[PDB]
RNA sequence: GUUACGGCGGUCCAUAGCGGCAGGGAAACGCCCGGUCCCAUCCCGAACCCGGAAGCUAAGCCUGCCAGCGCCGAUGAUACUACCCAUCCGGGUGGAAAAGUAGGACACCGCCGAACAC
């Protein structure tokens, strides 16, 4: 299984500095920087709504391909500052990636079931560090709290990983726990 | 009611008294300090109250040798 | 080690009385301390002391209800 | 009430209104919380009411957490007197809440239960606040 | 397999000696014209060099390896003896007349004093 | 020459059965008796610092040599325990009177002790270095039984090469270590 | 406590003496020095080796002493009796087990006194 | 001049360390053998020192393998910030610009000497 890498238009920024973010932000754009093994960094600007977009509607580890000034540049989204308050992106930290890569990432672990009426489920883990190629980074990873009594500590490792995943977090790291 | 503080030390003027390419006469007073966070090194003594002289002319030079820092003289050439 | 510091030593004779097993070492017990008789060993004398029980005498690892009491009282 | 086993220094100067929050800007801990838009001193008093109105608002079912503890000494000097004389005894135990931080978190089944809860904590606190998601 | 615990005398040995060259170094240092008169000192050898610490190189070296001083019928203390001869009258040659003796962390005594006053006889000034 | 008798010993047949028992790569791997040290810890000294007088007559008329007196460390108020005061009469072995100490001690002071069944063979520290203790200083014939006023024991411990208790038990009992099978 | 053959038990007749062990009493000690050729009236002091050496074997081959017996009795009282047996439960409590006046004078096993 | 090298030093003294797992003993460094001699242990020839050359690279030391732990670490962004604009927005300008993070960075340099080469 394999992700459509979501397309974006990238702009190259001319004036760097924090008035020049401020006014792109003003703009609508996103700042961005581009790096990787490209080890040539190239700052960019992005569209805010589009780039939103492509975050909500395949979460945060992304592939992306970007219209660099024509070129098709393949990214993935490696780390985001977005404000607090505003919850708007002030910035975007793209890693350059290709085919069979084997990057490692930070998906977003969801739960979901129910279990007996007689306990609660707490998630201690937003998210599940991983390795994986560049192409089938998956959006979710998904687990199950059905039919699950108290003392059942579902850590990493007892998760269902698909084909090529590999966790490098630790079997030990604790993800849901279920009580009284 | 009543405060049992109110006290305070006088101000001792510690310091560094004479920066990086400053030029000093030997005997000057480089640093005022109580310990060595400013240690001794060339044409640099140290004194009782851990205060660093020039023991020869020149332009102070702050470096670091081990993770120290140190206070170095290093000589001015005469034309 | 110093010369004054320490004791005396000297080659003594240990002598076990139970197997007449026959040791030779230093010990603090010598011409200050020992059992005022002497022996010859090997090419020197030395004074002996004695032991009641030794590695090779002595009985320990190297060289060594109850229903049968109430059968071999009641048959 | 909350308050701190010890602290080395008990009057402290007053903890700097100012800046946006850079740490607890997220939840961390649970489903939905409570973000802060101002800058405010948060209390005992405060963080036990909104508390306990969360924990009657809904009952058994769901946990909450309080990701403040409010270990900042406020002083007050005696009434009837005058300005000096010393610095006044700790009063208030208070936690300098900038914009951003989350103060209260919690984990329940039903949207609905769990917002309004939240609302009726942030009715108690003297702060306008919002509703946060762990998921965005 | 195996796996011994503790580090040998040897590695004690290396590590203390360093640090008290080091503890003596800290007022010894030599220069072009008192150079550092440093010493090593093995079971079987021993050795010196001299120092000028400001740009880190040896002016004159001499040792107990060399021919003319190994085939001495005598004790380490006569190969000592022998060696700071040499350095004493390579140091002349090199022009100097006075340094600073490094005993290299070791105790002034038995093969290093030797040495010393050897090399003290010869001409050198310390 | 004129070789301790567990010396020579050791150097003749000991360290050959332990390299048959734990094949060594290389004989520096040998495990070796480094050092034998008698502690005669003595806290009852602190009260009245006249007991640790008779701690080092017994350990020297022991072991042979003049005790080191160990200065307390640390004060202890439970201890009645201030710093710098006489309690402990180390003696540490080396060598010829260590491995003399030795055979005396296995030959002699241990079958000498009432009741004597063994000694443990867990008392090992993780190092294959041992160490045991005694109640009392009669087990000695150096002493003279009469001049026993106090009865005053010891911790003796004998610290080899060996790098784990296997190898430390092993050489133990082939010096004739009395290691009861438990 | 430090020897079973102690080479000076203490200064006495031979008889006396040998009953400063946990296993000899003042008729072992006579049949002792009869079935051995060591007469009773002598005193310690005026001993030789080779008599401390028969008696240590004769001793170690015949009866019991110290360390072993007293091993002996711990072992029957705790183990032969039990956890809870009426000797044993009278043991644990420490009261007189094989019948006696608790009422007014058991203070051997009860200690000195605990008077409320 | 070349070394799986011995010393003496240097570095914004960690890009250098720790821990690896596989190796080396030419001279040397080393353990190592013994205490007769200088010397020595608040006891100990363990150490210090001295005299030595039986065996061993087992360890130290040294070489190669590394992002495992630590260390270094940009960029861009953010925070903070001097000046300025602005009638509360601590809003904004042009300058400076972190920490943390992430991408990525795993010893080097010099002098002498040794064996060999020559």
């Amino acid at each position: 299984t394999a992700n459509i890498p979501n397309k974006l238009t990238a702009n190259v920024r001319t004036r760097t500095g924090k008035g020049a973010s401020r006014q792109a932000r003003r703009d609508g754009k996103v700042p961005a920087v581009l790096y990787g093994h490209g080890t040539d960094p190239q700052h960019l600007e992005l569209n805010a709504r589009d780039f939103a977009a492509v975050l909500r509607s395949h979460g945060t580890n992304a592939i992306l391909t970007l219209d660099i000034e024509g070129t098709e540049q393949l990214a993935l989204t490696k780390a985001l500052d977005v404000h607090p308050i505003r919850r708007n992106i002030q910035h975007a930290d793209l890693l350059v990636v290709q085919r069979g890569e084997k990057v490692t990432v930070e998906v977003t672990v969801l739960v979901e079931g129910d279990a007996t009426p007689g306990t609660l489920v707490t998630q201690d883990a937003n998210t599940i560090e991983i390795e994986a190629e560049a192409l089938s980074i998956p959006e979710q990873l998904t687990v199950s709290v059905e039919g699950v009594e108290a003392g059942t500590q579902i850590t990493a490792g007892q998760i269902s990983l698909p084909e090529g995943v590999n966790l490098i977090s630790d079997p030990e790291l604790l993800v849901v726990n279920v009580v009284e | 009611s009543s405060s049992r503080n109110g006290r305070d030390s006088a101000a001792q003027r510690l310091g560094v008294k004479r920066f990086g390419g400053q030029v000093v006469k030997a005997g000057e007073i480089l640093v005022r300090q109580r310990g060595t966070h400013f240690h001794p090194g060339v044409n640099v003594g140290r004194g009782g109250d851990d205060t660093l002289f020039a023991l020869a002319p020149g332009a102070v030079e702050f470096g670091a040798k081990r993770g120290r820092k140190t206070v170095n003289i290093v000589p001015v050439a005469r034309p | 080690m110093k010369p004054g510091i320490h004791p005396d030593y000297h080659p003594v004779v240990f002598q076990d009385a139970a197997t007449g097993a026959q040791f030779l070492t230093r010990s603090t017990a010598t011409s200050t301390r020992t059992i005022e008789w002497p022996t010859p060993s090997g090419p020197k004398t030395y004074p002996l002391i004695v032991v009641d029980v030794t590695s090779d005498s002595h009985p320990f690892w190297t060289g060594s209800g109850q229903v049968e009491k109430f059968r071999r009282r009641y048959g | 009430m909350l308050i701190p086993r010890k602290v080395k220094h008990r009057k402290q100067h007053h903890p700097e209104q100012r800046g946006i929050a850079s740490g607890g800007t997220s939840v961390s801990f649970g489903d939905y919380g409570i973000q802060a838009l101002e800058h405010a001193y948060i209390t005992n008093r405060q963080i036990e009411s909104a508390r306990i109105a969360i924990n009657r608002h809904i009952k058994r079912g769901g946990k909450v957490w309080i990701n403040i503890f409010p270990d900042r000494p406020l002083t007050k000097k005696p009434a009837e007197t005058r300005m000096g004389s010393g610095k006044g005894s700790p009063e208030w135990w208070v936690a300098n809440v900038k914009p951003g931080r989350v103060l209260f978190e919690l984990s329940y089944p039903d949207e609905k239960t769990a917002r309004d809860a939240l609302t009726r904590a942030i009715h108690k606190l003297p702060i306008k606040a919002r509703i946060v998601t762990r998921e965005e | 397999a195996h796996k011994p615990v503790g580090q040998n005398i040897s590695e004690v040995r290396r590590n203390a000696r360093l640090r008290r060259h080091a503890r003596l170094r800290k007022k010894v240092a030599g220069t072009a014209e008192v150079p550092r008169l440093v010493v090593n000192r093995s079971a079987r050898h021993i050795h010196v060099q001299l120092v000028n610490d400001l740009n880190g190189t040896t002016l004159a070296a001499a040792s107990s390896i060399e021919a003319d001083v190994r085939a001495i019928d005598g004790d380490k203390k006569a190969h000592s003896v022998r060696v700071g001869q040499l350095i004493a009258e390579r140091a002349k040659a090199a022009g100097v007349e006075t340094v600073v003796f490094d005993r290299g962390g070791y105790t002034y005594g038995g093969r290093i004093a030797a040495l010393a006053d050897a090399a003290r006889e010869a001409g050198l000034k310390f | 020459k004129a070789l301790p008798r567990l010396k020579q010993r050791y150097r003749e047949e000991i360290r050959e059965a332990l390299q048959q028992e734990f094949n060594y790569a290389n004989v520096m791997q040998i495990p070796g008796v480094v050092k034998v040290v008698v502690n005669m810890g003595v806290g009852d000294a602190a009260r009245d610092a006249k007991l640790i007088n008779g701690a080092i007559n017994d350990l020297a008329l022991i072991t042979g040599q003049k005790p080191e007196v160990r200065r307390a460390r640390k004060s202890i108020a439970q201890f009645k325990l201030r710093e710098g005061m006489p309690i402990g009469a180390r003696v540490t072995l080396r060598g010829d009177r260590m491995w003399e100490f030795l055979d005396r001690l296995i030959s002699i002071a241990l079958p000498r002790i009432r009741d004597f069944r063994g000694l443990s063979p867990k008392q090992f520290d993780g190092t294959g270095n041992y160490t045991f203790g005694l109640n009392e200083q009669s087990m000695f014939h150096e002493i003279d039984v009469d001049s026993i006023d106090r009865p005053r024991g010891m911790d003796i411990t004998v610290v080899t090469t060996a790098t784990n208790d296997a190898e430390g038990r092993a050489l133990l009992r082939a010096l004739g270590f009395p290691f009861k099978e438990n | 406590a430090r020897l079973v053959g102690v080479d000076l038990p203490r200064d006495k007749r031979m008889e006396i003496a040998l009953t400063y062990i946990y296993g000899i009493g003042r008729t072992r000690s006579n049949e002792i020095l009869a079935a051995t050729g060591i007469d009773k009236n002598m005193r310690t002091k005026d001993l030789t080796d080779d008599q401390v050496t028969v008696l240590r074997d004769y001793i170690e081959g015949n009866l019991k002493v110290e360390g072993d017996l007293r091993r002996e009795v711990q072992a029957d009282i705790r183990r032969k009796i039990e956890i809870g047996c009426y000797q044993g439960l009278r043991h644990r409590r420490g009261l007189p087990v094989r019948g006696q006046r608790t009422k007014t004078n058991a203070r051997t096993r009860k200690g000195p006194k605990r008077t409320i």
